[PDB]
């Protein structure tokens, strides 16, 4: 199960000069690395909260396994991106 | 935009691990934007590659080397061999 | 700081 290849080719364009160019493999290889990234963070927190008795994985969970697995960075852009998502 | 990632794609993919019983409506929503945030900085790395070795096409030899040398990239190990 | 999820993933992945 990947993110749609598309999705994925459009946000590598935006981070590379304009005149680059982005090999097919090279967009599989970044498909599989997302999907093993969520897999990774979503385990980190699935076993908190196996450990912690409850039985949803939610926002808090998974910002705290980015954090404790070295992307704490992301922590706060993804804040505000949820509630601007809410508002 | 983040937006146009389907939440559902994400949702199943979080549902592969074997504790995961229910999962917050916001979790895939933070995943989406996190998705991004990734793609970017691991093509950025990779991109450094692909320039010191004179192409304008990046290549998974690229991004390979990108894991290798970052700490951040450690548990790409297996994907990208 | 990785290391213990990494071995873990690997096993889940194996299945």
């Amino acid at each position: 199960i990947y993110l749609p290849i598309a999705n994925v080719a459009r946000i590598m364009k935006n981070a590379i000069p304009q005149t680059g160019k982005i090999a097919k493999d090279a967009k599989e290889c970044v498909q599989e690395c997302v999907s093993e990234f969520i897999s990774f963070i979503t385990s980190e927190a699935s076993e908190r909260c196996h450990q912690e008795k409850r039985k949803t994985i939610n926002g808090e969970d998974i910002l705290f396994a980015m954090s404790t697995l070295g992307f704490d960075s992301y922590v706060e852009p993804l804040k505000l991106y949820l509630q601007k998502f809410r508002e | 935009r983040v937006q146009e990632l389907p939440l559902a794609r994400i949702k199943k993919i979080m549902k592969l691990d074997e504790d995961v019983k229910m999962i917050s409506a916001e979790a895939p929503v933070l995943f989406a934007k996190a998705a991004q945030i990734f793609i970017t900085e691991l093509t950025l790395r990779a991109w450094i590659h692909t320039e010191d070795n004179k192409r304008r096409t990046l290549q998974r030899n690229d991004i390979a080397m990108a894991i290798t040398k970052f700490d951040q990239f450690d548990f790409l190990i297996d994907i990208v061999p | 700081k990785q290391l213990h999820r990494i071995l873990k993933r690997r096993q889940a992945r194996a299945k």
